[PDB]
RNA sequence: CGAUGUCGGCUCGUCGCAUCCUGGGGCUGAAGAAGGUCCCAAGGGUUGGGCUGUUCGCCCAUUAAAGCGGCACGCGAGCUGGGUUCAGAACGUCGUGAGACAGUUCGGUCUCUAUCCGCCACGGGCGCAGGAGGCUUGAGGGGGGCUCUUCCUAGUACGAGAGGACCGGAAGGGACGCACCUCUGGUUUCCCAGCUGUCCCUCCAGGGGCAUAAGCUGGGUAGCCAUGUGCGGAAGGGAUAACCGCUGAAAGCAUCUAAGCGGGAAGCCCGCCCCAAGAUGAGGCCUCCCACGGCAGCCGGUAAGGACCCGGGAAGACCACCCGGUGGAUGGGCCGGGGGUGUAAGCGCCGCGAGGCGUUGAGCCGACCGGUCCCAAUCGUCCGAGGUCU
RNA sequence: GAAUGCCGGCAUGAGUAACGAUAAAGAGGGUGAGAAUCCCUCUCGCCGUAAGCCCAAGGGUUCCUACGCAAUGGUCGUCAG
RNA sequence: CGUGAGGGAAAGGUGAAAAGAACCCCGGGAGGGGAGUGAAAUAGAGCCUGAAACCGUGGGCUUACAAGCAGUCACGGCCCC
């Protein structure tokens, strides 16, 4: 179960066998192994990774001493891939090759305080026939005296997006090792320049 | 609507409980490197008129 | 939402917002320094810097251009004759926005000054 | 994007001219039909003494839509009207001719006799 | 479903 | 990093330059590759280019035609490998940049509104003299 | 009865199962296919119309199916107001009359402000025995759970024929979900162009305001979007329901059970996605500071750190989050590219002229990909450990 | 100690709704103990069969100056019916 | 308040004597702090007495794993006499 840290860069389409395949491009590589989680000391099995070189100025003291014990220069992000122990001490895009199949995890685009129609695909009220100031309003939220209360988890308006989202079974279309590029046919969570994670798929 | 009205007069305790978040935060201030007078940061010194080490306006 | 949008609305509609910027360009280019509210000030920088740059060009097209926002041929002459020469080598950044320490009394609005650079 | 109440032009010598879709024959609850889908339609305007008459209830397949259709090669295509072709239960045309281009998508959906009889497969 | 139609007990509210 | 550079980089392998330039109004003929049952054909779609929307590699132009009594509009990506060749068949003068308005016009009205761009015709024939 | 607003609709659901479909079964007057009927099963699904206020019902066209009920006949401090309770008016009928009718008819005031519980979101505080920066385990929650058609097997098994499989393996859809903007398609309040009336600048040309909170019209980037695109429902392991067994007595036979062991559902437990140590049972690992001055407590100065303040941001109501703060590309400007608009003004020439031609894909030009210290993030300040007890 | 009691005082809701047409504002200069709000200027916008002007009714010093800012003005006030 | 007939309030108290607070200081004024008066100035004119609800500052005890008509009975802890 292999993973890699990366940044979403932007979408395009290419042509493969006279078919148009819309891809998103992810600057994945390279990710230096900064720490290894072993059952003896930690309990599970995982690898702490690193992304984006950082100003050794910007990196504070306790962080600095951490990076150093591993031999890594300061890097902007630490994230762990679970159940992963690569042979080397640095991960590149070349742990995927075209035809594979990935799960991609990012932070979705935040829609802030979203209405009930945007957030929950509700249908609001009529826009004529006497409908009165309720065109985007949810409707009834409960019953009457029995139960006399509102179900926990009731779909109401509130913040939507800027949450973790994982998309599954995405075809690895091509890998550009030199420029550390990973191609993936489909839609990846989040904005361009957003941090993402690319693991091997859970599906089969 | 049907004119939502309050049910019970709120307690002394409860309204003060509501107001635990009402304390003003005192103005944040720094000494002006030229005339030593306590002024707001990132603002032209209102008591000698200096900012960024030079004279900017008249005070 | 507002994602990746440029420019405040400043609680004015489309013509009023444009007028607001024009009259301030008129004022700023006339006195070389004006006090305003801090949001307005930051907004003034570019609207004016475009005009100074077009002044730096000097061709007849540019003057006729600036005229649409400033309307004043004497003023525009100050812009091409006296103001623009000061900037032949300055690569943009012809304006400065400094924040003032005290506030308006009637609404505590925070104030700033906008002047033209030396 | 044809859906119930959509009027369509008939593109054969079945004597119809306008048909009004009343169901898309695509499973339980399909929203719209495109090029290559059957529909059940009501004849709304016909010509005297023809294969079909006003007020009939006839199946028909849609041959060109005014909504564009995307294609896997990145292309697309849209026509200037919405037209269908009347058929019998065995998906065969109930007339003898076809009038105006039809989308090549009809071939992949198995409407051979319509593609062949069309003046331009696009 | 109650087969026998049920008459209102209250008038539609009117200003008094 | 430069996200825009990286994207233009992926787009490279697929970019064409063999295609003759054209503008809206120019009547044109696209030789396009289709598959019919099994075989593969070159089918020609020929008509006035009515829109040209650009996004670099993702630019796409729409081509209006009239076929046996029906109007056919047809969108093509300007870098598709299914486009064998494009031959200009007539240069026209568009005072507009998206010609959607010709959808609503008769023949004698469109001919009146898209006269031959004689300026570019003269240049066409002035090119092609690669002696 | 010092008021518990009353049909139907819309919206939002939630539960029961006496199950409409999907799944698993026994019996069949079950050849096959297809039905009948009983048992298990509530996981998911359960269409669009015509008529009527209608619930209901009939009908049209589909469907895997078009389930029945509870929730104050759920839901009027959520909406409607067609039905039905007011006053007006009329028809039939009744009454000498005023008037009246589970008889019909046309019309007819639906109340901006949520205190408490509840619910959706977001913080502030304290706690988690030293103070800190990171990275995590996942107790326990939530979300998801659908299904069709065609082909191959095979026109085989079965059947006189018509008709037509179990199992096994392919591909293609419908509806829903999460995400996304490459494409298709919207918008794009001033990004470009055109046009009318009027007032103006400056007479011409060129421009400006106003005609909407864009005057109108043709276009349109980023963004936000669906009609567009990607992906999901599983696989698989475990324990099971009805039901089917192995071995097997009580009961020399028989018996699925009394001892024991199997097989067996869309169902239950894992598994997938998401939240989560306020899990006070307050967890774990990696790294950093460390015995500071005075009378398990106090008062200070500090440490590593943090905070204020500032430039900001596809983060956002405020708060928060995240980036940057000159040792810096954070915003603004500027420059290059993109993109839109589609050939500016000016001049030259052609025409009596409205115009036309060239210069010229010109000019202008939001946000998009970048560069650039020209402008602004100056300068600083305040909190912040000395670690209880066997 | 209660009469939806009577009179007055003071609470709650709450720093909440609101602050009265979406015709509109910006800067400079001045006065002053104090200025988004008063005065001057320039700019921008609104009315123009009026949102201009003159009569009548009705109101009754609201007119004009000077000096004031406790209250009145929905904020402010140096200004004002 | 009502066109009108007509309805119809609220509101008393410095001290024996004004001896009603010169003068100084902060402030634009209001207001206050000293000085002075007085037997007394929380008798200072918003003035005899000055209750209660209501608001506030300071101190003692207590409170952030807790279920409530708020008390009550017991016990323990801290503070006070
Ligand atoms: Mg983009
Ligand atoms: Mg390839
Ligand atoms: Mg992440
Ligand atoms: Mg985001
Ligand atoms: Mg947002
Ligand atoms: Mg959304
Ligand atoms: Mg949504
Ligand atoms: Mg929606
Ligand atoms: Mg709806
Ligand atoms: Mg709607
Ligand atoms: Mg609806
Ligand atoms: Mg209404
Ligand atoms: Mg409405
Ligand atoms: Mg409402
Ligand atoms: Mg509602
Ligand atoms: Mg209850
Ligand atoms: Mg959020
Ligand atoms: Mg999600
Ligand atoms: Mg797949
Ligand atoms: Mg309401
Ligand atoms: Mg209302
Ligand atoms: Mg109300
Ligand atoms: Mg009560
Ligand atoms: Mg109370
Ligand atoms: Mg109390
Ligand atoms: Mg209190
Ligand atoms: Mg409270
Ligand atoms: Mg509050
Ligand atoms: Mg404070
Ligand atoms: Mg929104
Ligand atoms: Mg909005
Ligand atoms: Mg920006
Ligand atoms: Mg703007
Ligand atoms: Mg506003
Ligand atoms: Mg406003
Ligand atoms: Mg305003
Ligand atoms: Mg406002
Ligand atoms: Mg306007
Ligand atoms: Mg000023
Ligand atoms: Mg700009
Ligand atoms: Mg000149
Ligand atoms: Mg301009
Ligand atoms: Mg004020
Ligand atoms: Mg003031
Ligand atoms: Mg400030
Ligand atoms: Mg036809
Ligand atoms: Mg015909
Ligand atoms: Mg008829
Ligand atoms: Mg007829
Ligand atoms: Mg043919
Ligand atoms: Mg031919
Ligand atoms: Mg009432
Ligand atoms: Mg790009
Ligand atoms: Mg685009
Ligand atoms: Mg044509
Ligand atoms: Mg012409
Ligand atoms: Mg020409
Ligand atoms: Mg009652
Ligand atoms: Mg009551
Ligand atoms: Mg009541
Ligand atoms: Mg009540
Ligand atoms: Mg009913
Ligand atoms: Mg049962
Ligand atoms: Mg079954
Ligand atoms: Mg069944
Ligand atoms: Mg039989
Ligand atoms: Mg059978
Ligand atoms: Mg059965
Ligand atoms: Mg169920
Ligand atoms: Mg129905
Ligand atoms: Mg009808
Ligand atoms: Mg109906
Ligand atoms: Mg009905
Ligand atoms: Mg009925
Ligand atoms: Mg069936
Ligand atoms: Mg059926
Ligand atoms: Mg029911
Ligand atoms: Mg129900
Ligand atoms: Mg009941
Ligand atoms: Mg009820
Ligand atoms: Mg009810
Ligand atoms: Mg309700
Ligand atoms: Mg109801
Ligand atoms: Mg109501
Ligand atoms: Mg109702
Ligand atoms: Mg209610
Ligand atoms: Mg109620
Ligand atoms: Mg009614
Ligand atoms: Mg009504
Ligand atoms: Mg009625
Ligand atoms: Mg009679
Ligand atoms: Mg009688
Ligand atoms: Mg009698
Ligand atoms: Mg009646
Ligand atoms: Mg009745
Ligand atoms: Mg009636
Ligand atoms: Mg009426
Ligand atoms: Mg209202
Ligand atoms: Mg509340
Ligand atoms: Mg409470
Ligand atoms: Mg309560
Ligand atoms: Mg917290
Ligand atoms: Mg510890
Ligand atoms: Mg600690
Ligand atoms: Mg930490
Ligand atoms: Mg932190
Ligand atoms: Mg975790
Ligand atoms: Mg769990
Ligand atoms: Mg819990
Ligand atoms: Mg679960
Ligand atoms: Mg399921
Ligand atoms: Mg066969
Ligand atoms: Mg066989
Ligand atoms: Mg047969
Ligand atoms: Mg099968
Ligand atoms: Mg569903
Ligand atoms: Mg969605
Ligand atoms: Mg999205
Ligand atoms: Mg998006
Ligand atoms: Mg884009
Ligand atoms: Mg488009
Ligand atoms: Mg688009
Ligand atoms: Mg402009
Ligand atoms: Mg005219
Ligand atoms: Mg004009
Ligand atoms: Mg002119
Ligand atoms: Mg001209
Ligand atoms: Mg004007
Ligand atoms: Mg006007
Ligand atoms: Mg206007
Ligand atoms: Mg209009
Ligand atoms: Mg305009
Ligand atoms: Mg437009
Ligand atoms: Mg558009
Ligand atoms: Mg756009
Ligand atoms: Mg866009
Ligand atoms: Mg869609
Ligand atoms: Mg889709
Ligand atoms: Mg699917
Ligand atoms: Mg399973
Ligand atoms: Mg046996
Ligand atoms: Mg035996
Ligand atoms: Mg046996
Ligand atoms: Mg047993
Ligand atoms: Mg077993
Ligand atoms: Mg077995
Ligand atoms: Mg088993
Ligand atoms: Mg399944
Ligand atoms: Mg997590
Ligand atoms: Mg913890
Ligand atoms: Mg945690
Ligand atoms: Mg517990
Ligand atoms: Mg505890
Ligand atoms: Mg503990
Ligand atoms: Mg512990
Ligand atoms: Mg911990
Ligand atoms: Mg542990
Ligand atoms: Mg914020
Ligand atoms: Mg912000
Ligand atoms: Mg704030
Ligand atoms: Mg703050
Ligand atoms: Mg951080
Ligand atoms: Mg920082
Ligand atoms: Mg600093
Ligand atoms: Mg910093
Ligand atoms: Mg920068
Ligand atoms: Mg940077
Ligand atoms: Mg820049
Ligand atoms: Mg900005
Ligand atoms: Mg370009
Ligand atoms: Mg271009
Ligand atoms: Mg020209
Ligand atoms: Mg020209
Ligand atoms: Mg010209
Ligand atoms: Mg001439
Ligand atoms: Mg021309
Ligand atoms: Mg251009
Ligand atoms: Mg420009
Ligand atoms: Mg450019
Ligand atoms: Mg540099
Ligand atoms: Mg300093
Ligand atoms: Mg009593
Ligand atoms: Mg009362
Ligand atoms: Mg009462
Ligand atoms: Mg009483
Ligand atoms: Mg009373
Ligand atoms: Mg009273
Ligand atoms: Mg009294
Ligand atoms: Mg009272
Ligand atoms: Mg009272
Ligand atoms: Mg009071
Ligand atoms: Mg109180
Ligand atoms: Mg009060
Ligand atoms: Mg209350
Ligand atoms: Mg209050
Ligand atoms: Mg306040
Ligand atoms: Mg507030
Ligand atoms: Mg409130
Ligand atoms: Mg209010
Ligand atoms: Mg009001
Ligand atoms: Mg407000
Ligand atoms: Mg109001
Ligand atoms: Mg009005
Ligand atoms: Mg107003
Ligand atoms: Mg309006
Ligand atoms: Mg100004
Ligand atoms: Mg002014
Ligand atoms: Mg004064
Ligand atoms: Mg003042
Ligand atoms: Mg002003
Ligand atoms: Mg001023
Ligand atoms: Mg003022
Ligand atoms: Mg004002
Ligand atoms: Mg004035
Ligand atoms: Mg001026
Ligand atoms: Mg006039
Ligand atoms: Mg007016
Ligand atoms: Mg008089
Ligand atoms: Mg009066
Ligand atoms: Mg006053
Ligand atoms: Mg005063
Ligand atoms: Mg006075
Ligand atoms: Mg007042
Ligand atoms: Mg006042
Ligand atoms: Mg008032
Ligand atoms: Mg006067
Ligand atoms: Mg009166
Ligand atoms: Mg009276
Ligand atoms: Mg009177
Ligand atoms: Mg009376
Ligand atoms: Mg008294
Ligand atoms: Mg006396
Ligand atoms: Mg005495
Ligand atoms: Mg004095
Ligand atoms: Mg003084
Ligand atoms: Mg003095
Ligand atoms: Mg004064
Ligand atoms: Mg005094
Ligand atoms: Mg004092
Ligand atoms: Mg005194
Ligand atoms: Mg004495
Ligand atoms: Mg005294
Ligand atoms: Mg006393
Ligand atoms: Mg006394
Ligand atoms: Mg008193
Ligand atoms: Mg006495
Ligand atoms: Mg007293
Ligand atoms: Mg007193
Ligand atoms: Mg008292
Ligand atoms: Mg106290
Ligand atoms: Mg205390
Ligand atoms: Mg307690
Ligand atoms: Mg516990
Ligand atoms: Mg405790
Ligand atoms: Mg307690
Ligand atoms: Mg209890
Ligand atoms: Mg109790
Ligand atoms: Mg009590
Ligand atoms: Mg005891
Ligand atoms: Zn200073």
């Amino acid at each position: 179960m292999k993973g890699i840290l990366g940044v979403k860069v932007g979408m395009t389409r290419i042509f493969r066998d006279d078919r148009a395949v819309p891809v998103t491009v992810i600057l994945a590589g390279p990710c230096p192994v900064v720490q290894r989680r072993t059952p003896e000391k930690d309990g599970y099995t995982a690898v702490q990774l690193g992304f984006l070189p950082q100003n050794p100025k910007r990196v504070n003291r306790p962080l600095k001493g951490h990076f150093a014990k591993a031999g890594v220069e300061p890097v902007r992000i630490l994230r762990e891939i679970r159940d992963f122990n690569p042979e080397g001490d640095t991960v590149t895009v070349e742990i995927f090759k075209p035809g594979e199949r990935v799960d991609v995890t990012g932070t979705s685009k935040g829609r802030g305080f979203a209405g009930v129609m945007k957030r929950w695909n509700f249908a609001g009220g009529p826009d004529s026939h006497g409908a009165h100031k309720i065109h985007r309003h949810p409707g009834s939220i409960g019953n009457r005296k029995t139960p006399g209360r509102v179900y926990k988890g009731k779909k109401m308006a509130g913040h939507y997006g800027a949450e973790r989202v994982t998309v599954m079974n995405l075809e690895v279309v091509d890998v550009i090792p030199e420029e550390n590029l990973l191609l993936v046919k489909g839609a990846v969570p989040g904005p361009n320049g957003g941090l993402v994670i690319v693991r091997e798929t859970k599906k089969a | 609507a049907k004119h939502p009205v309050p049910k019970k007069k709120t307690s002394k305790a409860r309204r003060d409980a509501r107001r635990s978040h009402h304390a003003l935060t005192p103005p944040t201030l720094v000494p002006c490197p030229e005339c030593k007078a306590m002024k707001p940061p990132h603002t032209v010194c209102p008591e000698c008129g200096y900012y960024a080490g030079r004279k900017v306006l008249e005070v | 939402m507002r994602h990746l949008k440029s420019g405040r609305k400043l609680n004015r509609h489309s013509s009023h917002r444009l007028a607001l910027y024009r009259n301030q360009a008129k004022s700023l280019l006339t006195h070389g320094r004006i006090t305003t509210t801090v949001p307005k000030a930051k907004e003034l920088r570019g609207f004016v810097d475009h005009l100074i740059h077009l002044a730096k060009r000097g061709d007849l097209h540019a003057r006729r251009l600036v005229l649409r926002d400033l309307q004043d041929v004497k003023l525009v002459r100050k812009l091409f004759d006296e103001i623009a020469p000061r900037y032949r080598d300055r690569q943009g950044g012809y304006t400065r926005v400094l924040k003032l320490a005290e506030r308006r009394r009637g609404d505590g609005a925070p104030l700033a000054l906008v002047e033209l650079v030396e | 994007m044809i859906q119930p109440q959509t009027y369509l032009e008939v593109a054969d010598n079945t004597g119809a001219r306008k048909i009004m879709c009343i169901r898309v024959l695509k499973g339980s609850n399909a929203k719209y039909a495109t090029v290559g889908d059957v529909i059940v339609a009501s004849v709304k305007e016909a010509i005297p003494r023809g294969a079909v008459k006003e007020g009939d209830v006839v199946k028909a397949v849609v041959v060109r839509t005014k909504k564009e259709i995307k294609r896997p090669d990145g292309s697309a295509i849209r026509f200037d009207d919405n037209a269908a072709v009347i058929i019998n239960n065995q998906l065969e045309p109930r007339g003898t001719r076809v009038f105006g281009p039809v989308a090549r998508e009809l071939r992949e959906k198995g409407f051979m006799k319509i593609v062949s009889l069309a003046p331009e497969v696009l | 479903w109650r087969i026998r139609p049920r008459p209102p007990r209250l008038p539609r509210p009117r200003p008094r | 990093m430069n996200r825009g550079a990286l994207i233009k980089l992926v787009e490279s392998r697929y970019v064409r330059t063999d295609l003759p330039e054209f503008r809206p109004g120019d009547t044109v003929r696209v030789s396009y590759k289709v598959k019919e049952g099994n075989r593969t054909r070159i089918q020609d779609f020929e008509g006035i280019v009515i829109r040209i929307r650009r996004n670099g590699f993702n630019t796409t132009f729409t081509v209006r035609k009239v076929s046996y009594g029906v109007g056919v509009e047809r969108i093509f990506p300007l870098h598709s490998p299914l486009i064998q060749k494009i031959d200009i068949v007539q240069r026209g003068r568009a005072r507009r940049a998206k010609l959607y308005f010709i959808r609503n016009l008769s023949d004698r009205e469109i001919r009146r509104k898209l006269r031959a761009d004689r300026k570019r015709i003269d240049q066409d024939r002035a090119a092609e003299r690669a002696a």
